[PDB]
């Protein structure tokens, strides 16, 4: 009990700092993780470091099991946990040596908690600023920079943002947020790779089953009908079909398993355009895009039919437009779909199957960038502007919550330190410079008398310099920020809170 | 701040000791001599002297004691029990989280209340009469000689305090030099027979009995002319034939004669000299009938110079009858059995320095009467300076803790922790006088403070000698206020000491 | 070796820091510190306490090196020296760690003492007569130096011996062997006696009262070294009578002089005496040269070992010379002697440690008012300058981007020791007022600073607590110089043997 036991208990959670310390940032170093089996892993995954960490320390199980939380309950923010809460503790030891209180400790960090939350809560983003300026055209460079088509990821990403520009979607009652299966972009051999272009709709991927039909029908509206059951002989029956398809009124059909050659011809004299053979998870975004309902059997008490006005589906304009081998049907918009597509250029498939690796990333990661509403400055921004807001905070106490206020503050340095010592960069120099650029974002800005006095200054890890991070497009949730340095503070009054160890 | 734990519990180990030994009933302690030699005592003046303790923060403790010793003498383990006492008290406060230099300042702000209290209840002797300040002042001598074998003779050693001093004070000035006053004794007689002696015993034979041992007042002449000489009684060798030994041996009888001659001729009646007389110095001296005395230091010698008004002549030849002392007689005084044939030289009146006669049965014993002659003259000498008095010995250190109890019910503050504490270890001397006495260490406190509240303000003390109440005025247990005032006030300076020391840094010899 | 080296070394200044740091303050801490001679001696005086540590460690040794200079170029200050040199060399320690060389810590602590000094020119307050009369700027000053002591009863009685005792002295020739104090056991503090100038203890060893006339209106010094004191059959007496004469008719040479004061470094017995008596010359040796050469500067006469070769230029006069009873011992005294600049104070109390508490205390109110008169700028006390530093060298580092913004800002954290450890020795509370300190500082008082009086923040200009500025700036250039010395040790080559 005692000084022993803070001095062993702030040992134990540096122990475990140095596993994570330097598996932070995107160009860290990883650990290698050996069991008694013989087995061996490397990973810098901050989840699977800290759940196969063996930790014989009580004091360190209250500090994983806090992450193991953050894991489990968020899903990110386990490596900011263990590095945040290690200097708050490492910085309390000094507190109490100084004859600070543990309860003073404790009370101060949560009183900067209610002022910080506040600062955050301020100093955020919304999910704006990223049309017609690139900040997802650097976000999108940032997950394409490592792909073949790196060279070319200017001209490349511009649709992978410019088409996700136009998917949002209601999902759950008004979330705003984009579908991650859609823009149905097509690998082709067409032209250079430069010359990809961007389609203004839906490509349903297929073409007009017969090139005598009619390509074009119902430019204004245009009403869809999805069949599965074929045309085909089994004829004048599946032919009278497209009677039904001519009398129930579907204008543009989606025929799954195929069309008679009576039935072709029946389309071309009935001037209703016709589609054969279709992706069945297309159709079914088809259902939800244009409405056509696939109809797997006809039944419905006896009917066999398109089902007059029952399951044709509603679109604006319905095209087919030849553009240098790609000939398929282009949806342009309708009440609600959502959907849009993309022509891929390069020097062949195998080729574009790194757009395939290219556009599962980058759709990804760039829908996750726009599926959190509010953002964070990335890059120490969120750490280094709170370490200048709260040494101003210091006056608005000033007893002896001032010194927890200090030290408090100065621990969030350890993360814009630490991506520096793991990035190879001079760490003294990068920090110290972070520091001042936000120091002087919080003395005229906000009194709006700024010539180039803007914040949001963060560090970069590759380039060697300190970038405006919107500009360069680092951004991280708020959901995170706020939930990690709660947690943080879960786990440093936890621990600071132990001053007795019975061992029977 | 562990350090302040280990130096209150270095003072506690000088405590345990000095403790015991506080009491007219005290415990005694053997004091085992460099050489050997075993020494038993009463007194921690004695016993903080010869004390050897390697804790530097004790050699601090008995240096300051010394200074008591200094001034009143009498005041010894009285500082040493309360610095104790305020030191216990400060590692409980210290525990209770008071900064040091916090509990050195209640300290200070109790103890001045504590004086003045004190002075509510002095009282002056002197202001009655010579025979009543006589008699007093033998009441209050005979308070200091209880714990010494004169308990029985008691009252013939305090009827020796009373001219002792008188004799040698200035009654106008009322300034005493205790230098005036000598104590010359020797292990062996009875301590019956030690004297009041009005001047000073040098025990010298005169250098052989037959040499004339007294000088008559000469009918009331110029009293007795006393040479006092650094030299022997002699001048300051080839025979080649018989003349010249014959004046070989002669010339000191030349030099006798010569040495005589400046006796008969300077008026000098005694010739007393630092070294010894030859045979023939004594046969010339014989042929003459001139006393003298060889082999007295200078200490004995100003003593005849002192009381003489005489003077110290380097040769003989530089004798001078306005040089030579003038004593009102010379005798060689045995008492007894007495071998070493003493001399008195004395004025028959109050002489510019006395000594007081010891004899005892053992060396032990001697030295307990004089030690206590020592402090009976000093009970003597603080009542001439400082008249104001208090029958206060166990009451005024009760008084003094229920007065710094009442103001901290008037504090409300910091300053409760530290005045509570002072009251507190105020009572460890009525404390350690019960414990020291045999009587109940709690019910002593209680039943004292009791009477000088409950009853009314009054001096009630302890029952140590063993007596059938508390009256400190049937007793007649007095001490002094300038006593008193610098035993509470050299505590607060022995507290400020020990509590100011944050490091002890030792360093050694290269 | 290597940067662990630096490690160790600053954990060794750190021990010299910690035995130091109770020592700041006149309400400070003492020191116990027994010596090789078994000469125990407890101070709080840091020039006494640095000169007998007996510090072995070789960086240590450097320390206090640094800190003895302070003594004997500026005289005060040297606690300030050890305290804020140790805190700027342990506040790198986060520093060393993290991988800063001692090129960027160094160039750092060069870059922050230039920026200081400047700031303390600008505190700088030139006051001769500005804003003070002549006499209560020294009055004032050391009534302040001894409010709140064991003498603060008696404080006019001290305080008009203290101000004119200084006051007394060559105001163009300041020097501290111009006022000595005697350790005089018995009588109460107010008994002490203050001789206009100096007075010894007569350590005249025997006898020979009611002879030689020893007060003189007109007395003609004379210093002697060497004892003029003498300790057939009948021939033995002539090698005594040889030697006698011998040194009777030398007793005769300083009666050939004419001295009616003779001094002498060895004992002098009455066989002296039988000559001085004679000739009623008064004669006083084991007189310690200091007092003697303090005659040569009051009277302007000459030590001469023997008797012969005396002339009259050996001898002076002095315009009182009396020896006095008080003190319960005789006391011989010079006062208003023509050649005089020179004052001593006869301390008398209840004990020698009661002296010496009253002896140190003075001995500050001394330096206190000796450098009233030295110098003419002052600055701030009660560590306000040290939060002036502070304020200044913290706006330098917003306005300072790199690795200096870092190592300025531990420079002023570091500048705070001094009003802690002023805080802690006072038994303050050191957070309570190490926070209103700095808060009331940055709303623009630069005078602000610890008050003893009542725990609280207050003007020590209106205190008169003031401070040399030459005892901060040359302090201040001092301490970074060590700890220039002790973080630039990359190693330590010991030769054995």
């Amino acid at each position: 009990s005692g000084d022993d036991i803070r001095n062993q208990n702030v040992l134990a959670t540096m122990a475990v700092a140095n596993v994570v310390k330097s598996s932070l940032g995107p160009v860290g170093l990883d650990k290698m993780l050996v069991d008694d089996i013989g087995d061996f892993t490397v990973t810098n995954d901050g989840a699977t470091i800290l759940s196969l960490l063996d930790v014989q320390h009580p004091a360190g199980k209250i500090l994983v099991e806090l992450a193991q939380q953050q894991d489990r309950e968020i899903g990110d923010g386990t490596t900011s946990v263990v590095i945040i809460a290690s200097e708050l503790l490492k910085r309390a030891n000094e507190l109490v040596k100084n004859k600070i209180h543990p309860t003073t400790i404790i009370t101060g960090f949560r009183v900067a908690l209610r002022e910080a939350i506040r600062f955050i809560n301020e100093v955020l983003s919304t999910s704006v600023d990223t049309l017609g300026k690139e900040t997802l055209i650097n976000i999108a460079k940032t997950s394409m920079s490592s792909k073949i088509i790196g060279a070319d990821s200017d001209f490349f990403s511009n649709m992978v943002v410019d088409a996700l520009l136009a998917v949002k979607t209601q999902n759950s009652k008004g979330e705003i947020k984009y579908p991650v299966k859609a823009v149905n972009v097509l690998k082709a051999h067409g032209k250079s790779a430069t010359e990809s272009l961007l389609v203004p709709g839906y490509a349903l991927n297929c073409t007009v089953a017969s090139q005598a039909m009619p390509k074009r029908i119902a430019g204004g509206n245009v009403k869809i009908a999805c069949l599965d059951l074929n045309l085909q002989k089994a004829a004048g029956i599946v032919l009278e079909r497209v009677k039904k398809i001519i009398d129930a009124g579907a204008q543009v059909v989606l025929t799954t398993k195929g069309i008679d050659d009576l039935c072709l011809k029946e389309f071309v004299e009935a001037k209703i355009m016709g589609v054969r053979r279709c992706k069945k998870e297309d159709l079914r975004r088809i259902a939800r895009a244009t409405g056509a309902t696939l109809v797997s059997s006809m039944s419905n008490l006896e009917g066999e039919e398109t089902f007059e006005s029952s399951y044709l589906g509603l679109c604006d304009e319905v095209v087919q437009a030849k553009f240098s081998d790609d000939e398929c049907i282009l949806i342009k918009g309708t009440s609600k779909h959502s959907s849009s597509s993309i022509i891929l250029r390069g020097a062949n498939d195998y080729s574009l199957d790194e757009m395939e690796r290219s556009l599962h990333d980058s759709l990804s990661v760039v829908k996750r960038t726009l599926e959190s509403g509010n953002v964070v400055p990335g890059g120490g921004c969120v750490e280094a502007a709170l370490n200048i807001y709260l040494d101003n905070f210091a006056t608005t106490v000033g007893s002896r919550e001032q010194l927890a206020i200090a030290e408090f503050a100065a621990a969030l340095l350890i993360i814009p330190k630490t991506l520096a010592v793991n990035a190879a960069k001079d760490s003294s120099e990068l920090v110290a410079k972070l520091r001042s650029y936000h120091a002087a974002s919080q003395m005229a800005k906000p009194e709006d008398v700024k010539r180039r006095s803007y914040r949001n200054y963060g560090l970069d890890l590759i380039r060697g310099k300190i970038v405006d991070e919107i500009h360069a497009g680092v951004l991280e949730p708020t959901i995170s920020k706020v939930k990690s340095l709660k947690s943080a503070l879960e786990a440093c009054v936890a621990i600071l809170r132990i001053d007795t160890m019975i061992t029977v | 701040l562990e350090a302040k734990k280990s130096h209150i519990l270095a003072a506690r180990s000088v405590a345990s000791i000095i403790k015991t030994s506080l009491g007219p009933r005290g415990l005694d302690k053997i004091l085992i001599s460099p050489d050997g030699e075993i020494t038993i005592t009463n007194d921690g003046a004695t016993i903080l002297s010869q004390m050897e303790l390697d804790n530097e923060i004790a050699k601090l403790l008995v240096q300051l004691s010394k200074s008591q010793d200094d001034e009143i003498g009498d005041g010894t383990t009285g500082v040493v029990v309360l610095a104790s006492a305020l030191l216990d008290q400060a590692l409980e406060l210290i525990q209770k989280g008071i900064h040091p230099i916090k509990i050195a300042n209640g300290f200070d702000e109790a103890a001045k209340l504590a004086i003045s209290k004190l002075e509510e209840t002095c009282d002056d002797i002197s202001a009655s009469n010579d025979e009543l300040f006589r008699d007093f002042l033998l009441r209050a001598a005979k308070t200091s000689l209880g714990s010494k074998i004169v308990s029985k003779d008691h009252d013939r050693f305090a009827e020796m305090a009373v001219e002792a001093v008188i004799n040698v004070m200035d009654k106008d000035r009322k300034d005493v030099d205790f230098d005036l006053i000598k104590m010359q004794g020797r292990v062996g007689g009875s301590i019956s027979d030690s004297k009041l002696i009005n001047g000073v015993i040098l025990d010298k034979d005169f250098s052989h009995p037959q040499m004339p041992k007294c000088v008559l007042p000469k009918e009331g002449s110029d009293g007795v002319k006393l040479a006092i000489l650094t030299c022997p009684f002699e001048p300051p060798l080839d025979i080649s034939s018989v003349e010249e030994y014959q004046k070989l041996q002669t010339y000191e009888q030349d030099k006798f004669k010569e040495m005589i001659d400046d006796v008969k001729k300077a008026g000098a009646d005694v010739v007393i000299c630092q070294w010894g007389f030859d045979d023939e110095a004594n046969h010339l001296l014989l042929q003459n009938d001139l006393p003298a005395v060889r082999w007295v230091g200078g200490q004995e010698l100003e003593h005849i110079a002192i009381s003489t008004n005489g003077r110290i002549v380097p040769r003989f030849q530089d004798l001078s009858k306005d040089k030579l002392g003038t004593c009102s007689r010379i005798y060689e005084q045995e008492f007894g059995t007495t071998k070493d044939r003493m001399l008195i030289i004395e004025q028959s009146k109050e002489t510019k320095t006395v000594t007081c006669f010891v004899r005892g049965s053992n060396k032990m014993i001697v030295d307990e009467a004089e030690r206590a002659l020592h402090d009976s003259l000093c009970v003597v000498r603080n009542l001439v300076k400082d008249s104001r008095v208090v029958y206060g010995g166990g009451a005024a250190e009760v008084t003094m803790s229920l007065a710094v109890s009442e103001e901290a019910d008037k504090q409300r503050g910091i300053d409760q922790y530290a005045f509570r504490g002072f009251a507190q270890a105020l009572d460890t001397i009525p404390m350690t006088l019960a414990e020291n006495s045999g009587l109940d260490p709690i019910g002593t406190l209680s039943t004292l403070k009791s009477k000088q509240l409950k009853e009314k303000i009054s001096n009630i003390g302890v029952d140590c000698l063993g007596y059938g109440s508390n009256d400190m005025k049937e007793l007649f247990v007095v001490d002094p206020f300038i006593g008193k005032k610098q035993q509470i006030l050299l505590a607060t300076q022995l507290c400020r000491m020990i509590l100011k020391i944050d490091n002890v840094i030792i360093s050694g010899k290269d | 070796q290597g940067k662990g080296q630096i490690i160790s070394n600053i954990n060794a200044c750190v021990a010299v820091q910690e035995a130091l740091k109770p020592t700041l303050g006149p309400l400070g801490s003492d020191i116990l510190i027994v010596t090789s001679n078994q000469k125990t001696t407890i101070s709080n005086d840091g020039a006494t306490i640095l000169k007998l540590l007996d510090v072995v460690h070789p960086a240590a040794k450097t320390l206090v090196d640094i800190s003895r200079a302070q003594d004997a170029e500026v005289g005060d200050g040297t606690t300030s020296v050890t305290i804020l040199a140790g805190e700027l060399m342990k506040e790198a320690k986060p520093f060393l760690e993290e991988g800063i060389s001692s090129h960027l810590i160094m160039k750092g602590y060069r870059k922050a003492v230039s920026l200081a000094v400047e700031k303390i020119n600008e505190l700088a307050v030139d006051i001769t007569s500005e804003k003070s009369s002549g006499r209560e700027l020294l009055e004032r000053c050391a009534r302040t130096a001894m409010s709140s002591k064991l003498i603060h009863n008696n404080a006019d009685f001290f305080v008009k011996m203290c101000v004119d005792a200084v006051l007394s002295l060559d105001r163009n020739d300041l020097d501290d062997k111009l006022i000595g104090i005697k350790k005089i056991p018995g009588g109460a503090m107010e008994e002490s006696l203050f001789i206009n100038g100096v007075a010894f203890k007569k350590t005249f060893s025997y006898a020979g009262f009611e002879q030689q006339p020893k007060k003189f209106n007109n007395p003609k010094i004379l210093s002697l070294n060497v004892e003029l004191e003498l300790k057939h059959v009948e021939d033995y007496q002539a090698i005594v009578d040889a030697e006698w004469q011998l040194i009777f008719e030398k007793l005769r040479q300083v009666e050939e002089t004419g001295a009616n004061i003779v001094l002498s470094k060895l004992p002098i017995g009455d066989l002296a005496t039988q000559f001085f008596a004679d000739r009623n010359i008064f004669c006083a040796g084991r007189v310690s040269a200091d007092d003697m050469n303090r005659v040569i500067q009051a009277v302007g006469g000459s030590i001469q070992s023997t008797t012969s070769d005396i002339k009259p230029e050996h001898l002076g006069t002095c315009a009182l010379f009396e020896e006095m009873q008080i003190g319960s011992e005789r006391y011989n005294l010079f006062q208003g002697c023509p050649q005089a600049k020179t004052c001593t104070l006869l301390l008398r109390g209840g004990a020698e440690q009661v002296i010496a508490e009253v002896e140190r205390s003075l001995h500050d109110a001394i330096m206190i008012v000796k450098r009233a008169l030295q110098n003419k700028l002052i600055v701030a006390g009660g560590g306000a300058t040290e939060m002036e530093v502070s304020k200044c060298l913290r706006d330098y580092s917003k306005t300072i981007a790199g690795k200096q913004q870092m190592i300025i800002n531990a420079f002023a954290k570091a500048l705070e020791v001094i009003p802690r450890q002023l805080c802690e020795n006072a038994g303050f509370d050191a957070i309570e007022i190490l926070n209103k300190l700095r808060l009331a500082h940055s709303k623009g008082e630069k005078w602000y600073g610890v008050v003893f009086e009542t725990e609280n923040i207050g003007d020590n200009f209106a205190k008169f607590v003031w401070e040399p500025a030459l005892v901060k700036i040359n302090a201040l250039n001092s301490a970074t110089e060590a700890t220039n010395l002790i973080l630039s040790v990359d190693e330590t080559i010991t030769n054995k043997g």
